[PDB]
RNA sequence: AAUAGGGUGAAGCCAGAGGAAACUCUGGUGGAGGCUCGUAGCGGUUCUGACGUGCAAAUCGAUCGUCGAAUUUGGGUAUAGG
RNA sequence: UAACGAGAUUCCCACUGUCCCUAUCUACUAUCUAGCGAAACCACAGCCAAGGGAACGGGCUUGGCAGAAUCAGCGGGGAAAG
RNA sequence: AUAACUGGCUUGUGGCAGUCAAGCGUUCAUAGCGACAUUGCUUUUUGAUUCUUCGAUGUCGGCUCUUCCUAUCAUACCGAAGCAGAAUUCGGUAAGCGUUGGAUUGUUCACCCACUAAUAGGGAACGUGAGCUGGGUUUAGACCGUCGUGAGACAGGUUAGUUUUACCCUACUGAUGAAUGUUAUCGCAAUAGUAAUUGAACUUAGUACGAGAGGAACCGUUCAUUCAGAUAAUUGGUUUUUGCGGCUGUCUGAUCAGGCAACGCCGCGAAGCUACCAUCUGCUGGAUUAUGGCUGAACGCCUCUAAGUCAGAAUCCAUGCUAGAACG
């Protein structure tokens, strides 16, 4: 529910994030991206505000093993807003949703990305500093 | 056998062949279709492309999520003097097409357009038009007889205007003459407001008015004998493929036993004629105004000039048009500017623009000073200063 | 548009220029050029970096 | 006839400590080995690199094995077509 | 089965243009010039579609067509060469 | 004269499609199916044959790239339902446009994970090796198992094993060019090519429909995917600007200033080039297919059809865009 503007792509599958949030995963290891076409040898690459299918690579046991959707709040790719401005963070992150973007965890540590707090109301909810 | 896998064709065969174009001047293939109940006026002007530069602006766009939020968009600078009517053509509707009938030309014409028809200027006599200028005398019925004629057969009417290139920073002494087609009026009307104009100027502010959306038409740049994987964007092979990996590996099926036209090959990439359409109209510059840059909001008295100059163009003292984004050619390259050819009334067309600021830094390195005057304020005495 | 201020080396931002930088701890860092911003990553003191504001302030100078 | 420079640190030997004894422990010294890192040398793993009407009827470049012995090599000499 | 292995194989950390997805730079070629100057190969040669045909034609039949002389590339064809 | 590829005749077998209509489908042959029979098509399977090639047509698969077929997976417009809505199934015009990222396997094939509007099937010498690669097979080394007295065999497993040449003709991509009195400028447009594509969110609307459960759509708005053409504002990348600074070894007696380290190394680095790693731009008219209609006979009724005629698809032809016939 939401129309973000288009921004660099910062993690192509197999890229493994920072987990943000207090769910208990450390890792976040994306394997697929949520509204990505055909396109040959191209890799599914996601930006601060996806949604992503992804595995926790390292954490709890119960959270291993298992395909979870998770949403990008930060990249560290930098990216040009509407206004201009390039800025980059520093660390690529994401946290543990439902297939509705309600978070599993109930904070977020670091800032997040002003166009994942927009686009996503639960995460702005359980965010703190907003950039 | 099929594909093992589906992928689209890299690059168009709309634009084929990618050969040269045959004249560096973009030639305007199709003017605005002519709609008698209007006022009689140009459709096309010729420019000259200066640079880019920035600018902020607010967006009127409701619904957007930037709406009423400033944006930074990339502008072009066109260096537009104003042009110099010299003659009108007559063309007749034939069953082969359209067809010359006559060219009337101006009694005088300046040494920069009469250069145009000269290879070797410093070693002529300079006869060019003296007959033709001859011909004035003291009557001219042979002219009044050739634009009768025009007007007796004519459907369409165009006029003949060179640029006032000695107005601009190049080295380059021969005008640019191109046909601009006139609509508007009747074809008699069309004719008289060309005799009208013999020898007079024709400023941009008669052709373009700001928020227009115009489509530019040039030669782009440059870039000699290409291979295939930067003309056409094709895949690079493996780095362990046997001598070379920037091509295209199979060129063909054993049937048909020839190369196709389909298959991407190396050869000539750039130096093509384009025309682009919709680029919008930020502002109509005005060659005598001291605060061309300034706005309502920077009241900063300023040119669109950057600090140092439009790098490897110069500056632009002329009358200028601010087209949004980006327009085919390279710098000092010959634009045309044409109007629109349909009615746009999407919001993106009927947007009115009201710019916030001009970015007049540097653009020959990452400079950060808008003005000598903020640059002194800034900085404060240096020893060069005494 | 509203003009920034280096982080680094305290020079004018105007709109487009330049990069932000948003440290781990939530600090927002300004640079105006990838030169300032090289020497940022690169940990340099910008009161012993000789043309920097900061430097030309505690050194008194103009 | 030839084989840089290092590492490791075997027997043997000196001193000290503990023990009733049988014996044990510690610090040096010493300089062994078809030991080891690594040059010249000898070889020829991979790039399935270059070249592939070649510089060359087997070479060139990087990378690599080994480098004090079952080592490398000159000359003399012996073995000759079922 | 400790040690050893330019032996074959799987996983992990580090690492990276292997890749997403490409871009840019340097020297030597290629290129153009003066001088010098080969070789493979060669029935005759050299534009396509269909037909029939030793059942996949450069030549035959029927059509499409067809305008000197050429340069750099290229690897579809000559069921190319060896 | 004769096997192992391609190709050719054939089409048993493989694949696909019909006709009849006993039955299934609460009733009800034909919404959707359809036994017993029966008529075909295809050459994307495998056989059969041995016509071409043994003075050699490089024999698997993958990568790359173009194009074609339609027996249409998606997208456009529609007809039918055991179609209330949503979803789904059957079908028509339609190949314009797309059809993916990965784990295992040398694999074709397969099988899962995941995204997606969809993850359709095929052809072009089972396209494509002087395009690559060389994992497999199928030379020579070696091991095992079974077989053999043995040398050795295995269509069984395993490991290591040189992939050569274009400078000719044509064809493709670009580039000049004689002569059409000379030269120069501005044009026309025959013909050839062509380009855009799909999705999501908001609104409509928790509305129509429905007992409820559930739950649309048109107009519109903002963005995004794949593709295309440019461009260098900005940001990023690149650095022989060897531009500025720094550092090591050595050499010029020291200093200053320099040489060399087969660009000595490092930081920044303008300019140029360049990236969905950046930004901009990607048009509107007519004619139709399926289909639904109007008037209207044949056939005093009826009937979209016979004459005439209306609307109407991602279709076609134009507009627009690229080239400009080097004998217009
Ligand atoms: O059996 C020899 C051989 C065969 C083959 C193969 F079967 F693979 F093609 N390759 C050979 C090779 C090869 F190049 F490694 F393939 C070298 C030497 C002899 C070979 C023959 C003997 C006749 C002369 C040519 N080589």
């Amino acid at each position: 529910s939401g129309n973000k503007f288009r921004m660099s792509l910062a993690l192509p599958v197999g890229a493994v994030m920072n987990c943000a949030d207090n769910s208990g995963a450390r890792n976040l290891y994306v394997l697929a991206v949520k509204g990505t076409g055909a396109r040959l040898n191209r890799l599914p690459a996601a930006a601060a505000g996806d949604m992503v299918m992804a595995t926790v690579k390292k954490g709890k046991p119960e959270l291993r093993k298992k395909v979870m959707p998770a949403i990008v709040i930060r990249q560290s790719k930098p990216w040009r807003r509407r206004d201009g401005v390039y800025l980059y963070f520093e660390d690529n992150a994401g946290v543990i949703v439902n297939p509705k973007g309600e978070m599993k965890g109930s904070a977020i540590t670091g800032p997040v990305a002003k166009e994942c707090a927009d686009l996503w109301p639960r995460i702005a909810s359980n965010s703190g500093v907003v950039v | 056998s099929h594909r093992k896998y589906e992928a689209p064709r890299h690059g168009s065969l709309g634009f084929l062949p990618r050969k040269r174009a045959a004249k560096q001047r973009g030639r305007v293939k199709s003017f605005p279709k002519d709609v008698k109940s209007k006022p009689v006026a140009l459709t096309a002007f010729l420019g000259y492309k200066a640079g880019m530069t920035t600018i902020v602006r607010d967006l009127d766009r409701p619904g957007s999520k930037m709406h009423k939020r400033e944006v930074v968009e990339a502008a072009t600078v066109v260096d537009t003097p104003p042009m110099v009517v010299v003659g009108v053509v007559g063309y007749v509707e034939t069953p082969r097409g359209l067809r010359s009938l006559t060219t009337v030309w101006a009694e005088h014409l300046s040494e920069e357009v009469r250069r145009r028809f000269y290879k070797n200027w410093y070693k002529s006599k300079k006869k060019a038009f003296t007959k033709y200028s001859g011909k004035y005398a003291t009557d001219a019925k042979q002219v009044e007889t050739e634009l009768a004629r025009i007007k007796k057969y004519a459907s369409v009417v165009r006029v003949l205007a060179h640029t006032q290139i000695k107005k601009t920073p190049l080295s380059q002494k021969k005008a640019h003459l191109a046909e601009i087609q006139i609509n508007g009026g009747s074809v008699s009307d069309k004719v008289d407001w060309a005799k009208e104009h013999f020898e007079k100027e024709v400023s941009v502010d008669s052709v373009f008015e700001q928020d227009e959306m115009i489509d530019v038409i040039a030669v782009t740049k440059g870039h000699g004998f290409e291979g295939v994987t930067h003309r056409w964007g094709t895949k690079k092979l493996p780095r362990k493929t046997h001598r070379g990996l920037r091509k295209v590996a199979c060129i063909g099926a054993w049937h048909p036993a020839n190369v196709n036209w389909t298959v991407a090959r190396a050869g000539q990439n750039g130096y093509h004629h384009r025309t682009s359409i919709n680029h919008k109209v930020y502002r109509v510059g005005k060659g005598t105004d001291e605060a061309n840059g300034a706005t309502e909001f920077d009241r900063t008295k300023k040119t669109i000039n950057p600090m140092g100059g439009f790098v490897r163009y110069g500056n632009v003292n002329n009358d200028f048009v601010l087209l949004k984004g980006s327009i085919p050619g390279v710098k000092k390259r010959v634009v045309t500017l044409r109007k629109s050819l349909y009615v746009d009334t999407s919001r993106r067309a009927v947007e009115k623009v009201n710019l916030k600021w001009i970015d007049t830094a540097s653009r020959f390195g990452k400079g950060r000073f808008q003005t000598p005057a903020e640059k002194h304020a800034f900085m404060g005495t240096l020893k060069k200063d005494l | 548009m509203k003009i920034e201020v280096d982080s680094f080396s305290g020079s004018k931002i105007y709109p487009g220029r330049g990069t932000l930088f948003v440290r781990g701890d939530s600090k927002i860092f300004r640079f105006q050029s990838s030169k300032s911003a090289s020497l940022f990553q690169q940990r340099k003191n910008p009161r012993r970096i000789s043309w920097t504001v900061l430097y030309r302030r505690h050194h008194k100078k103009g």
